[PDB]
This record gives C-alpha cells, structure tokens and sequence, in this order.
C-alpha cells in the first residue's frame, strides 16, 4: 500500500514542471476514422500525432494546406474544433522474451487481462531489411510435421513460404500444426491474426495452450471490429517482435494470417484518403506494402549478429521464417493480391477444395506446389528418400485422365496407377499430431521398397499407423538416433529394413 | 442552438449549425415541422454535419429549422418489449399502446472485449437429417443459411424455430431487415395463434422503407438481445437468448445505396469502401460472453447466385456453421436444398461428435465427391464404360442424395404430407446401413421424402 | 482546398501592390470586398444568373465607392471570368499574411485567467521581441475557464503554462 | 491455476492505483478552484518572461 | 469548384492586372506553362489552328491538338 | 536558387522553386537535411516540379529546403567498378570502401540512331548443346528466360557468365531489378568463389525500396555496360559486353505504381499509358553498333502463367530468342531443363546459320513433336502394337532427350568439375549421325550426361 | 411452363378445396421426372419403377396444354 | 478457495483505500508541486474536502 | 380496364414513372374495400430506363452497370 505511494510521489515530483513551445493544428473534418487538420507545418510523414482527448493518430497525407491522419483508437469521440499536436515520434512496440505466452493488441497492449507486460526494450515498427551483404544461404530445416510438405515442399530457416487456397480448406490448421511441431527445435513463434472474429482467436489460443505450445508463442490480435489502422499495422508490429530474436542469434517463425484482409484494410484506408485506385480498386502501391513486410524475413550471417550485439553473441547466426496466408476466390490465382504475393515468396502450398472433400487431408496439391530452396532445406535422410515419392506422384499425375479406365490398359501403366494410388493414400494425416523425421523416414522407406505393394488401398493408413507405433515400441534407440541427427548409413538402412520385415512377418496390423 | 437544412439528395440531408454547437458523430436530430429523425454520419466542418433520414424525405424544403437531442438513438428494453412489434426507433406499431418500460439503451455500442469471451461446445439437435449429420450446431454459436433467391432460406429458418424455440425455455428476438411484410404478418399471427407470443420481441424495418430505416434496424434488434443476455434475476441465472435475423445482406445493401451520397469512392464492384469494417462492427456484438449465451440464426442472401460476391464472401469468416443452399438441388425437387459438399461446421471433429458420427459423415462426403467427379464421364460416354465399383458408387450416391430429403412441419402447406422429426441416432443408423450396402436392393425412389430408415423399407414394400 | 486555390491571386495582388507602393489601398479594398461578399443579401443579388461578369464588376465598383481603380477593376474582372469570386475572403487573409510577413511583423494572442495591466503586457512584448520581429500585435483575451497562467499563440506555435499542467500530470498518473 | 492467482493479485494492485490517482487529481483541482487570487497568477507569469 | 487552369499563374495574373492590351501579345506568340511526358501546354496563341504546326525556340516542332478555352495543348 | 517541399503523398514529392530558376526534366535534387535524392518528372507551372524519391520518404517534413544539381543522376563508370556492388546512385553497398574513379555519365541518354546500326548479324555460341542448336543467340541480341518453377535458373545464369568469360575476356554487368536478396547474395557468393568477380559489376534494387530504385537500377546497369562497350582499347575497337537483368517484369510494375499518382489515367489492365514508351526507351539501347556490342539475357516473369496481358506481350516485340525452362524436364533428370519444342528463336534461319544446321534442327523438332503425340497411344496399348515405323521415332526421341543433358562446370560437386563447352560442329555432327541412324544400336543410358559423341561412344564401349 | 422452377409461396391457400386436395405434389412429380428423364436418356435396363415414373411424367406433361383464348373453369 | 482468499483481500481493500485516501489527500498538496510554490502550502489553509 | 402507355419513343422519365402511376391508379379500389389487379409489362425496361437516368447523373454503377438501388426501385 505504500510502494504505490512512493512511486506516485517520486513521479509527481519528478516532472510536469516546465513549459514547452509546440506546433499545433485544428481538427476540421471527421468521417469514418479519417481526420483532417489545418496546421502542423512540421508534421512528418508517418509521425505520431496526439489529440486533446488522449487519442493517437498517424499522419499519412501531407497535402499543401491539410494533413490527413488515421485514428488509432475509436474516432467517435472526436469533434471538429479540437486541437492536435505533433510529437516528433514514430510508432514503437515493446519487444523481448516477456511477450511469450501473451496476447497483445496491434500496439503491444495486453488484452488477455493477465496484468501489465514488463518489457525493457521498444523498437520501431517501420524498419528496413538488412542489405544483401549481410545475408547467408538457407541450409537449415524447419519441420512442419506433414509427410507431404516435408518431403515435397520443404521449408528452410529464413525462407518465406506461402499458404494459398480457397476458404475452409485447412490453411489455419497447417499454420497451427507448424507452430505446434516446433516444441523441441527451440525456435520461437509469433502468430498474427488479422480480421478474425475474437471467438476464433480465443479458440486458437486455447488449443495452443492445451498442447503446451503457448510457452514460446506470442499472439498479435487485430480483430474484425478493430479500426482499419490496426489491421493495417498489425503485421509490421508482429514482424518487429519476431526480429527481436533474429538480431540476437536465435531463430524465430512468424505466421501472418490472411494478408488478404490486411490488403483490404489498406484499400479502405487509401480510398477514404482520395488516392487514385488501380485494378480492383486497390491502391497502386499494394505491392510495396507487402514487399517491405515480407522482405524482412531472412537469415543473417554471424558477422551481422556480432556487430548488432557488440560482441555478445559472437558464435551464432539469426533467422526469421514467414508463412503468409492468402485466400482465393474459386481458385482464381490470377487476381491482384495473390499475383503480387506469389511473386515475392520463395514458393507456395496450394490447398484444393476438391481434394479436401475426397478425403485427402491435408489437401496439398503436389502438381503446382514448389519450394525454390529445394533440397538444401532437408535433412540428409529425408533428402535421400523423397525422390521415390516425388517420381511416384509425378507418374500417377501424368496419366490421371485414365484413372477410371484401368480395365482397358497395358500392365505397366496399371502398375503405375496401383503404386500411385497407394502413395497418394500414404500422404493422409490427422490434425494436431505431427511426425518427427524418423516416422516420415520409416514410412517413406517402407513405401519406396514396395512393402506396401501387397496391401489393399483401403487399409494403408492403418498399416502406416501400426508400423510407426511398432517402431516406437520395439526400436526406441534407432528412432532416437535418426531423430537426433538425421544420418543415413548402411547400418540405418539395414536396421529399418529388418524392422519392416519383422513387422510384416509378426505383427498383422 | 438549432440548425437548418441546406441540401437534400435522396436520403442524405445535411444541416448547418453554429460554430460552437455542432453535434457528435451519432447524435439524433429532429426536424421541427415534421416527424423525420436524422442521424449524423459525417462532420464536414465549418459547422456543417451530414446526416441520413430515418423516414421518407418527400416534401422537405431547404431552410427548415432542426433541433438536436445530444444523444444517440435510444430504444426501450426489458420485459415490456416481449410480445410487441417495434420499428427502428423503438415505437410500437402493433397498436397495443405505449410500452410500459422506462429503460433505455443507445443502439451504438462497442463489442465485448477479448477478455470476456466464453466459447462453449454443447451440441444442439435440430431433428433435420442433413443438418445433424453434416453441420451440427452448438448452443451459443452463430449459424448462417447462405443461398440464392428462392431456394428456401426463410422456410428453413422457420423450421429451425419450430424444432427449437417451441421447446426452448428462454426468450427470443426476431429482427426482420428488409423483407416481405407478408412474411412478418404471417409470423406474428403464427406466434399469436400458438401461445408463445409472450417469449418473442419483434423488430420490423422491412423492404418497403427508406434506406435509413433498413440500415439501423438490426442494431435495435440485437440491442434488445444484448440486454436480455446481460441480465440477472436474483436467486436466478442468466437467461438463454435466441436471435433470428432475416437477410442480414440487406443491412449492407442499404449501406451501399447511401455510399456515394456520403461522398466516397466506390470499391471493387459497387460496394462502399467500408464494407468489411461496417460488417464486423455489427457482427462482433452477436457473440456470447461470460454472462449469458446468444444462439444466432441468420439468413444471408447471395446476389445472382454468386458465392464469390464481396458481401457473402466477407460474411463467411463471421460464422461457426455455414449452411449453403443450392439452386440446382432445389430445381431437382430435393427439399431442403442444402448442398452436402459446401456445408461445414467447427463442431464436426472426432473429439466433439464422437468417432462413429465423424467417420459416417466423412464417408458420405467422399461418396458424394466421387459421384460428382464421375458425373462428367457418364455424360459423354455411357454408364457402361465404368467399372462395377463406379456404377455401385453412382447408385449409392443417388440413394444418398434422395435420402437427405425430408418433409418439414411447416412445408405441409405447399405439398400436403405431414412433417417428420428424425432423431440423430436414426440418421446415423440409416446412413451406416446405406454405406454398408445392405440397402442395394431398394429402388432409389423409396428414399425420397421420408423420415427414418424404417419408412424407406415400408415404402419399398408398398411399391 | 479553398486556401490552396487562393495562392496565385493573393501572391499576384501582393506583388503588384508592393511594386506600386499601394499596399494599404489594396488591403482596405480587399477587406471591404471580403465583407461585402460575406453578406447574404448582397451575394444573393450578385449570383443572379442574368448578370455578365462586367455587370458583377460594375456592381462591385458601385458598392466599393471610392478606393477603386483600374487595378482593382481588372482584378475583379479576372476573378469573375473564372468564377472565383466566392473565395475573396481567403485571398484577403493570404494578402494580410503576406503583408505582415514582408514587414517582419508577426501577430500574437495572449490568453490568461485574469485581465492584465500595462507593465505585464509590455514585459511580454519585450520578451517576444527575442523572436526578432519588427513588432508584436498583442491581443489579450481573458478566460475564466482557466485557473492561472498565460497561453500565447503565434501562428501555429503555442506556449502553455496554464491548467494544461493538470491534464499533463493526469496522463502521467494513469 | 497458481499463475492465474498471481495474475489476479497483480490485476487488483494495478486497478486500485487508477482510482487513487483520479481522486487525488480531482482533490487537487478542487484545491486550485478554492484558491482564487491574481498574485499567484502575477508571480508566475512574471516568472515566465525570464523563462523564455 | 474546379481545379486551377493553366492560365491561372501568379506572373500571368500580375501581367493581367497590369494591362489587358496587345490582344494577348499579338495573338501569334505563346508561353510554355507545363511540360510532362511529351506534352506541352502553352498560354496564348490566339490564332492557333487545330492541327497547326508550332515551332519552339530550340528549333523543334509541335502540333496543336487541344485548343482549350485558355490554353493550347500540343 | 533553392526551393521548399510543399506536398508529400506516398513517394511523390513536390518542390516549389523561384520562377527564374526551375530545374529541367530528369534533374537530380538533393534534400539538404538528409541523404534522400529526388528526380524531376514534370513541371506544373509557378515553378513547381513533381518528383519521386530515391530512398526513404519517411521523416520528411513540409517546407524543407531543397537544392538542385542541374544535371541528371550521374553514376561512376570505368574499370574501378568491377567486382563491386552498388545501389542506384552509384554508392557502394559491399562496405569495401569508396569507389576509386572519377568518370561519370548520366543514366538518361538517347537511343542509337538508325545510321550506326550493325552492318551484319553475327552468331554467338555458348557451348550448351540445347541452346546452340535449337535456340541460337545473336551477337548483341536480346534473350528471355521465360517460365520455370524453383529451379537452377540462377545456375544457368552463372554457367552462362563462366562460359562467356572463360571463352572471351569480355566483361559483364548484372542489374537485379527487384530481385530477392537471398538469390542476389547466393549469386554474389558464387561469383566470389569461382574467381569471376574480377569481371562483373553489380547493381541492386532489392524489392523493398521506393519504386524509383526498382525503376532506375536497370538504367544504371545499362549505362555501365554502355561505357564498357564504348571503350576502345589498343586498336580502336570496342569490347563485347554482356548484361543481365534478373527480372524485367519488375521494371514495368515499378513505373505502374508511380503512374497513377503522377496524374495519368489508367490503361487496358491498369498499366500506365506509356508502357510501350518506357519499354522501348529501356530496350533500344541494347544493340550491336559499328564499334562494340551489348548482348543481354533477361529473365522474364509471366504473371499467372498468362502471356497475353500487356506486360510480357510488349516485351515479345523486342526478344530475339525465348528459352523456356520447364518443371517436368528438370524432374526427369535433365539438368539444363530447356524445353526443346517450346523454346524458339528468331535466329534459326538457313541464311544466318547455314543449311545443314537448319535442316538438323527441323528434323529434331519433327521427331520430338511426333513422339510427344504418340504418348497416349504408348500409354494405352504399349510399345508392341505400334507400327515398325514410329518405334524408331520413339527410340531416337528418347535418345535425343537424353543427349540434351549437360554437366555444369561451376557445380564441381556430384558431377566432377566437368567443363565441356562442346563446339557447335561436334553437336551438328552428332545429331546428324543420330538422326541418320549410325548410333541406333547404342543403349540410351550412354547418351546421358556427356558432351561430344566421342564421350558417349567411350561410355557405351566401357559398359 | 417449366414445372422445375415455378412456385407459389402462398401455396394451397389460394385455391378452392377441390383443386387444393386434388393437386398434390404434381409440380414436384414433374420436377423429379425432368431430371430422371435427362439422366436416363441412355438407360438400357429401365427397371419397372423408373419405367413407371417416366411413363407417368409424359402423361402429366402432355396433359397440361391448351390454346390461346381458351379459358377453363 | 481463491475466491475465499480474494474476498478477504477485497474486504481489506476498503481499509486500504481509506489508507490511500488519507495518503491521497496528503498528495493533494502536490497541487503545490505543479505550482511554482507561489503559495508553497495553499492547501493547509482549509482541507475539509472529503475523499473516501 | 385502364391502360397506361409509355412507349419506346417516350422520355426515360415517363418509362421510369409509369408503373408508379399505374399502381396509384389501382390502389383507389384497394383502399375502399374493392379488389383490383395490375399487370406491369417488362419491368426490365423500367430498370433500363432508370439505369439511363442514373448514369446521366454520374452515379457509380454496380453489377452490369445497374445503379446501387435497383433493388429498392
Ligand atoms: N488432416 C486433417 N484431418 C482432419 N481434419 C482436418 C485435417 N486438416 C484440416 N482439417 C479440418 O479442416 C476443417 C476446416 O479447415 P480449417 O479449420 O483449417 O479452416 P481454414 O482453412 O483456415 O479456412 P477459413 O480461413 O475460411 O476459416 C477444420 O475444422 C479441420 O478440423
Ligand atoms: N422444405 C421445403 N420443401 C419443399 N418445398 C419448399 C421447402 N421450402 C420452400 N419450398 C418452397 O421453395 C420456396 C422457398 O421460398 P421461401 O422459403 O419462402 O424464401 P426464400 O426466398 O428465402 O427462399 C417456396 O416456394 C416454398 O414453397
Ligand atoms: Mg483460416
Ligand atoms: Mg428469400
């Protein structure tokens, strides 16, 4: 009861003493969250402007005789005739290893009701990515836990992989599984929700808490009722919190949810400011809006991190991985925003509705999903093994037009269909249960060497699950040997083959 | 002081006040000579505000004096609004006299904070085969009925009211937003013919009214529901509240009509640039919080049978269970016309509905998808080019499509057959057998417009 | 928007007046014209659709009486052709601002909680001369709404020591 | 659950300060309204002149 | 309220205040006011003919296409 | 003599000067406070010029003093710019120190006139078997690398640079117009490893900079290449320079973004009115002249795999060859992965390449495009039921597809540092023999991953 | 008259009881008949149920035909 | 049990707010702190103002 | 019977207003307890006329260039 008294006494006696000249202005026009001011001759572009009621704005248009500024609170309490002041500052958010497990607003204000956030640093929201000289090549793997993604569309540390597909196909589920799979890799995660109803955000937070994956995750929530400025600014303020770890030797992973909704919010902001529209009524500079956001996700060399920390973190190298999410209308990837985003990222993962209904979950479309980093982002064993899967799917996809006519074909193509159907059935996987690299390796090897050729298609999933459980039980040391390192020698292959043979002989799934 | 009118462009008046006494953003103004009520929208500066009219603007001059109330629109709430019909401004239009309450609440309010977000999953059995099997509801979650023009959104909503509200022990609110007045009269007289009129409060800003009325009408409808939710009786718990809205699409449509008049650049097709925000502000107040639960049913129109249109495509993200109606199925004679491949729900997972139900639903969807894929080959080539498994799948899929048909309790006026109410266990048992092949010897015409699986066998024997 | 459209006319008028050494006459004429066009009845009689621009210029000449000349008549004729007569007050304000700036004279407004006597006003005038202007035109304004202190407004620059201290301390408290 | 208890403690301790500060500020404003004289006004405006 | 015309320039308005004689400087001489993307807007040129061949100081050649109320695109 | 900033909107700045001193078009302005640099685009009257910013537009006030330079943007040129990395304005960004030279040229220049065009069209040979046979380049031509999923297109570019360098001492320029920083860094490190950095100059606009950079990096690189060409050494003859533009698609969109704000109405698909003008101005300086030549290789991005929109359609008018990479051909184990049937060139003409070259190319194309048609028949029936003719076609087409494989010298891993650089005559002899049938008895696995026919003969005899 | 897409949301309340109780699911009968006939154009089996439905749909379709200015009662 | 403990904490919170009410009335003499102390102690003259 | 005629050569305003005049003429009987029946012919042409009227007023159009409130018409 007295510590608060001492704090308030010393604070009151500390300041609130002097008088300072300031540069003011007068509100003139208020509508739809946009405010115009006559004055502020010294207003900077992007500067933070205060209002009389305590609200905070951001100056975007600096016209000849007026300044258009958005409002970061609710604008319904503002009236014309009030006054605005320039603060000579820029938007900043708190960063550090204290936001882990917390849910924050777009400005770093705790909304989960668990008390204040004690953060010892603040960093600018608008920054620039490191130059081309400080980067380094991408050669470290980020496991997502899906047998299809990790074998055919690999993701490295520092890559920027896009997740694109129609509504209700499992994009958010893939992102959350990727976050969950990072339990032991020791890479911090940041999840940004843009334009989502608060119930879904709460459900996602609860699901992350149930699995214990919230101990190292920070959630930034700009819900659907929040002003357009917050939905426009949220990804940048999440990226800053992510970059805190990159510049200090540690690894991070950030997931922007529905960049389409950020684009929509920015379109609403730009149209109300009377800027000329382009195709689909978007402003001309949407590409520059997304580029300076996605380009910050990178991997920096040990020299850069050593320079940044003045010699505290000499040995290591940083990174930051991004998983932007886009939604398309009826698979129309020729629209404006998806075309812009596809150009920037290092790959994509197409999710199809027709594949989702047919039972293939996840609905990853292997025909048009690529990863430009490619093989360099995989562990040795999975890199060695994925070739059979890739070629089997390629062959099964070349002649999928005749799939219903297997009765009228030769023997070679019929065998190709028989194997392609089985490998396709292999890629199915449940939700919230990711596979370590050993499970993927065992399953893929069992598929490559034809040990699945004598089991009917309807029973492959049970076969695979039983095989993985059998290995988890009998062969714990081998599984830990593969998981720990990722090696692939004659010893490992012989052990895997012996285990598979003993399973087929003596288990009867 | 008081201002005067200087422009009248359709439904968008604008008034000039003194430099000191300009009103706030959502204040309410009253024209002196008439009963028109204005709501400020923008504040153009230099003592000029731009408002919209809550009534007809015929016969309004320029220079009529306007006085301010210095407060937003206020509607009555409480138990005195139960069994009453009300308009936008909360004035009784059933000619039963003035409402006997004194409580007031502004219709413009912020959504509940993220801290007070209680989400529950307690199943709700509606007695409709396709709804129960494919897209189960949850007590306290938001539901939507997407569909074109004339495919049966309203009939499905009136069916869900019959199966739930009659057995429901708790209040309700029906808010019609730009719909047929005949439907409102029919609903009022249907509730009054039964004895459940004392459990509903009705708000009707209908399709014959100026856009000002259709715009700020849903807000009153859920302003009453918010008070019903956040209420406690001593030695009593919170009351479960239902909320039925009809064509929430009309709410955005009425905002589009007055968009250009407010001086905004048009968005992608013709919509206002603030479509997503002005839909979110409304949709975020419907959730259920730590005190009270609001079960919401909303029919959502689909312009020109186009699910890609910006408004239906924006509404999807705000709902838990989405039921999509199809015109092809309705034109094929199957009622209800629910599309089994577009209906989804967050409640369809093994940890909520159980393993068996989830497996049955996924198998049904897989069969329907494979039939949908085969439908193209059997058109160019014949049915006899397929293998035997594919022909079997085609027959089973046609039987499944027929078996989702059902006679509703409220649709017996159109056809004549009495309605049926199928429990969930009967649906699951019937579909398990139908997938197992036990009913391969039943002609597909026996699966049409029947209840449980026993009626199918009885009808097959009668044939 | 209105201020933007008044830049060239005001600048041209000020340049011509300064080069002809008749700034005071133009200032008086511009104030009179701004007051006239601000009037409701005169503006209503001025915007009649039958009037050619020459008629409007002649009407302005009649209402202005003396102080008119070929310069002001030509200026009004040029304004009328482009239909910019409505924005005369902004032109007058811009002209006054330019004239004050050229004379190195800036305007200040001192708002206090109590009426001031001569010595305080002279002291503040002397203090503001450290802004290095020709003179300050101090227009004192009493405000009982305040409690104590004086706030001075010079263009867009304000210096505050009044009850705003209370709000500044309140924000730091919360 | 223990962490939730701790968060409740911190929440209450944070909440009380807001009312405390608000009431103190209002009392201060009442004191300054009670004081009505120009000598304090004259004293500190004369202070400001040299403060420039 | 429309945007500024090319003829609304401080120097031109000052000249107009000066005197209105010479009939816009002999009706066959202009003055460039705008230059952008291969288009030049001229002030004056009363006797300009739609499609006429205009010569500039440098030795170039233009062609008047828009003969507007107070300016001449070329 | 100096002006003030009076308006900032996005990246479009406005400056007001004294009417007597107004900078010309494309002049360079330097804001006094900061390191930002502007360039003039238009003149709006009253001494007002509208510009765009080459760098950070954040932190710029209004009424901020601006001084002029009275000349366009001048960049350093000479032999001192070899092995460095530079931004648009010519400032080093590799932190190796200031660029030690004093020769500078403006980046904006007129295209070469009609009189000084090259009197002939020489043939440029690389050594890659696919390109030198089916898609021959031209000395001072223009080559596009269309399509291609994530594949070694960068590998192809450094192979090309290594081949041009080790064969000819001519220099090179790489100008990444809106390139991913990861790929640029990988390219720089590869050039540093192979000791080829002594002969390359680089310019980078890194996709997250204001559109002025991504707009003028290409012109900076082109100016550097022009200076390299125009230098006449020890005889009176200029060099032969090679210029890369890693993404020409970014150049159009860089001007598209600024077009709307500059005050221009849109066009067909939202592009600027001057799309063809900008493309011509850029692409008309890349030609072979009487003294020296500039040949170019430009990767081109096709948005949504639709090459009928104006962005690649206006590029197609300038290209002399189109090398189309493919996903499947790289998947099948063919490393260079150039599509034989689709990739074409304007240089495949019996007048310029002789008659045997043209006839061999035509025969190979016919064989390949008949084998591609036989695919469905082979898949359905098998190889046994085909005629005796069209089996030879299958075998020879498979052999040809294998023989397009090539080991890449710069790899040095998994290959064995196998620099081949086969002379064109060897490939002509080999394919003439293969089409004729002298090698019809050799297993197809011998034709894989070798150079000339001597190597395939040796490999076949060894096995 | 396309029996597939045509409705009267008033329904049977708008006709005298004779027509109200006589006309049952006639409209839905024709709606299903249209789709069945379109799907079974090439059906070589034609089990008795489908044959009866197709032989009744044609009767009902040919039933509803009349000439200009020929009002029934 | 947490409700039991926090319903003791809050039952003490009336007394804590009375404590800090005395403390805040004593802080109300930071209207002197804002002041240049022209009236270095103007509040001691009359402090009837009732605050919780 | 009463016939209200707005032909193809009539100004677009007359075509826009004709159905409202017809409805007002028909409502005389409805308000006084007498039944009536009105037949609007080619409301699509009324929609075209209203689109022409709105476009000439420079109002932004929606789908198929129809004005925003073609539904409220
Ligand atoms: N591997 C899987 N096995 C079973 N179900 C899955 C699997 N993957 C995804 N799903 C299911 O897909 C359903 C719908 O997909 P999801 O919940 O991920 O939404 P979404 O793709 O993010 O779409 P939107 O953005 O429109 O909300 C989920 O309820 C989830 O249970
Ligand atoms: N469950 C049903 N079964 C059979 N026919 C139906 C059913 N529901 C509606 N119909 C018919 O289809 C149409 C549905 O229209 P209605 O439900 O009233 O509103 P909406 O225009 O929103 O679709 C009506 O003609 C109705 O008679
Ligand atoms: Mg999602
Ligand atoms: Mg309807």
């Amino acid at each position: 009861p007295s510590e608060i008294s001492a704090l308030i006494k010393q604070r009151i006696g500390d300041l609130d003493t002097s008088a300072t000249a300031k540069n003011e202005g007068t509100i003139v026009m208020v509508s739809d969250g946009i405010v115009r001011i006559h004055g502020l001759a010294d207003a900077m572009y992007g500067e933070m402007i205060e209002f009389d009621g305590g609200l905070f704005g951001m100056a975007l248009n600096l016209e000849q005789d007026s300044v258009g500024a958005v409002v970061l609170g609710n604008y319904l309490s503002l009236q014309e005739g009030q006054k605005a002041r320039c603060t000579g500052r820029v938007l900043e958010v708190p960063v550090g290893p204290e936001l882990l497990g917390r849910v924050v607003d777009a400005l770093g204000n705790p909304i989960d009701g668990k008390g204040p956030i004690d953060a010892k640093l603040t960093d600018a929201v608008e920054k620039v990515a490191p130059g081309v000289i400080w980067r380094q090549s991408v050669d470290q793997p980020v496991q997502t836990g899906y047998k299809s993604v990790d074998t055919m569309i690999p993701v490295g540390r520092g890559q920027r992989e896009l997740i694109i597909g129609d509504r209700q196909t499992g994009k958010t589920a893939m992102a959350i599984d990727a976050i969950i799979a990072q339990k032991n890799s020791g890479i911090k995660c940041v999840y940004v929700a843009i334009g989502q109803k608060q119930s879904t955000i709460a459900n996602v937070v609860r699901k992350l808490e149930e699995t214990g994956a919230m101990a190292y995750t920070t959630v930034v929530a700009a819900a659907a009722a929040d002003p357009a400025a917050m939905q426009y600014l949220a990804p940048y303020s999440g990226c800053t919190m992510g970059e805190y770890f990159r510049d200090r030797g540690e690894d991070a992973l950030i997931i922007y949810d529905d960049l389409s909704k950020q684009a929509v919010a920015y379109r609403q902001i730009s149209l109300l400011l009377r800027r000329p529209p382009g195709r689909e009524a978007y402003p001309g500079d949407v590409f520059y809006l997304h580029s300076r956001l996605l380009e910050r996700a990178s991997r920096v060399s040990a020299e850069y991190v050593e320079k940044f920390t003045n010699g505290a973190v000499t040995g290591k190298t940083g990174s930051l991985t991004a998983l932007p999410i886009i939604e398309t209308q009826a698979g129309d990837v020729s629209a404006f925003v998806p075309t812009n985003v596809i150009s920037i990222t290092d790959g994509q993962i197409f999710l199809e509705t027709s594949l989702f209904n047919a039972g293939i979950r996840p609905a990853v479309n292997a025909g048009i999903s690529v990863s430009r980093v490619g093989g360099s982002a995989q562990t040795k064993i999975i890199k060695k093994l994925s070739g059979g899967i890739r070629t089997a799917l390629a062959q099964y996809r070349e002649l999928a037009a005749f799939a219903q006519f297997a009765s009228d074909l030769d023997e070679a193509t019929r065998k190709q269909l028989e194997h392609g159907q089985r490998v396709t059935e292999l890629m199915k996987q449940k939700q919230y249960a990711p596979y370590s690299i050993a499970d993927q390796a065992v399953s893929v090897y069992a598929s490559n060497e034809g040990y699945m050729a004598d089991v009917e298609v309807k029973k492959i999933v049970d076969f695979d699950a039983a095989l993985i459980a059998y290995f988890r039980s009998e062969y714990a040391p081998l599984m830990k040997q593969i998981d720990e390192t990722g090696d692939y020698n004659k010893d490992i292959e012989a052990a895997i083959k012996a285990g598979i043979e003993s399973f087929k002989a003596t288990q009867t799934y | 002081s008081s201002g005067r009118i200087i422009q009248i462009i359709g439904a968008v008046i604008d008034v000039e006040f003194e430099r000191t006494s300009v009103p706030k953003i959502y204040d309410a103004l009253q024209v002196d000579g008439t009963e028109t009520t204005l709501e400020v929208q923008q504040q153009l500066g230099d003592g000029v505000v731009r408002t919209i009219a809550m009534g007809s603007t015929e016969g309004l001059k320029r220079g009529l004096t306007v006085t301010s109330t210095n407060a937003p629109i206020s509607v009555p709430v409480g138990t005195a609004t139960l069994g009453r019909i009300m308009d936008v401004l909360g004035r009784p239009i059933d000619e039963a006299g003035p409402v006997a309450t004194e409580e007031r609440l502004p219709i413009h309010r912020q959504a509940p904070s993220y801290a007070e977000q209680a989400a529950s999953t307690d199943l709700l059995e509606t007695g409709i085969k396709v709804i129960d099997l494919l897209c189960p509801f949850a007590k306290g979650g938001k539901v939507g009925l997407f569909g074109g023009a004339g495919v049966g959104k309203t009939v499905n909503m009136m069916e869900l009211i019959n199966n739930i509200a009659k057995a429901h022990s708790g209040l309700s609110v029906f808010a019609g937003v730009g719909e047929r007045t005949r439907e409102g009269n029919d609903f009022y007289h249907e509730m009054k013919d039964s004895n459940v009129l004392d459990k509903v409060a009705m708000v009707y800003g209908q399709m014959n009214e100026p856009p000002g009325n259709r715009l700020r009408v849903a807000l009153t409808g859920l302003t009453m529901a918010e008070y019903f939710r956040d209420e406690k009786d001593e030695n009593g718990k919170g009351r479960d509240v239902l909320l039925f809205v009809d064509n929430i699409y009309r709410y955005t449509l009425a905002g589009t009509e007055v968009s250009a008049l407010l001086g905004r650049m048009p968005s992608a097709v013709g919509y206002q640039p603030t479509l997503a925000e002005e839909m979110g502000v409304l949709q975020e107040r419907i959730t259920s919080t730590k005190s009270g639960s609001i079960t919401s049913i909303q029919a959502v129109y689909v312009p020109a049978d186009d699910l890609t249109d910006p408004s239906p495509a924006t509404t999807f993200a705000h709902l838990d269970a989405t039921v999509v109606l199809s015109r092809d199925i309705a034109s094929s004679g199957i009622y209800p016309a629910i599309d089994p491949l577009d209906s989804t729900s967050r409640q369809l997972d093994p940890l909520v509905v159980g393993q068996e139900h989830y497996e049955i639903a996924r198998a049904v969807q897989n069969v329907l998808q494979r039939y949908k894929e085969l439908k193209d080959i059997i058109a160019i080539l014949g049915m006899d080019e397929l293998a035997e498994e594919d022909k079997l799948v085609v027959y089973r899929a046609r039987k499944i499509q027929r078996f989702f048909s059902q006679p509703f309790h409220v649709a017996e006026v159109f056809t004549g057959a009495p309605g049926k109410l199928v429990p969930l266990k009967e649906t699951i048992r019937g579909f398990k057998g139908l997938l197992a092949g036990e009913y391969d010897h039943i002609p597909e015409q026996a699966f049409y417009m029947v209840g449980g699986i026993d009626e199918v066998i009885a009808k097959a024997e009668k044939l | 928007e209105l201020l933007t459209l008044a830049r060239p006319y005001a600048k041209a008028a000020f340049a011509y007046a300064s080069e002809q050494g008749a700034t005071d006459n133009w200032s008086n004429a511009l104030q009179v014209l701004s007051a006239a066009v601000q009037d409701e009845a005169f503006s209503a009689y001025l915007n009649r659709p039958e009037l050619t621009p020459a008629e409007q210029v002649k009407l302005f000449a009649k209402v202005l009486g003396e102080d008119q000349s070929q310069a002001v008549s030509n200026f009004l004729t040029l304004l009328a052709d482009n239909d910019r007569l409505v924005l005369l007050p902004e032109i007058a304000a811009e002209y006054e601002q330019l004239k004050s700036q050229n004379n190195n004279n800036v305007d200040v407004v001192i708002e206090s909680a109590f009426p001031l006597t001569a010595e305080q006003e002279q002291l503040l005038k002397s203090a503001l001369e450290k802004r290095f202007n020709s003179t300050v035109t101090v227009s004192v304004e009493v405000k009982p709404e305040l409690i104590a202190g004086v706030v001075i407004r010079a263009g867009d620059q304000v210096i505050d020591d009044s009850a705003l201290n209370k709000l500044e301390k309140m924000r730091t408290r919360l | 659950a223990k962490e939730a208890v701790d968060q409740e403690i911190n929440s209450a301790r944070e909440e009380l300060r807001q009312q405390v500060a608000a009431l103190a500020v209002t009392g201060a404003e009442k004191i300054l309204n009670q004081q009505v004289d120009a000598e304090a006004h004259n004293a500190m405006l004369s202070q400001l002149a040299a403060k420039l | 309220m429309q945007q500024l015309n090319p003829s609304e320039i401080s120097a031109l308005i000052k000249q107009r205040i000066g005197d209105l004689d010479t009939s816009a400087t002999a009706k066959n001489e202009g003055t460039i006011v705008m230059v952008s993307d291969g288009i030049v807007r001229i002030h004056g040129l009363a006797d300009a003919m739609y499609g006429e061949m205009i010569e500039f100081d440098g030795g170039l050649f233009g062609m008047a296409l828009n003969l507007e109320q107070d300016s001449v695109g070329a």
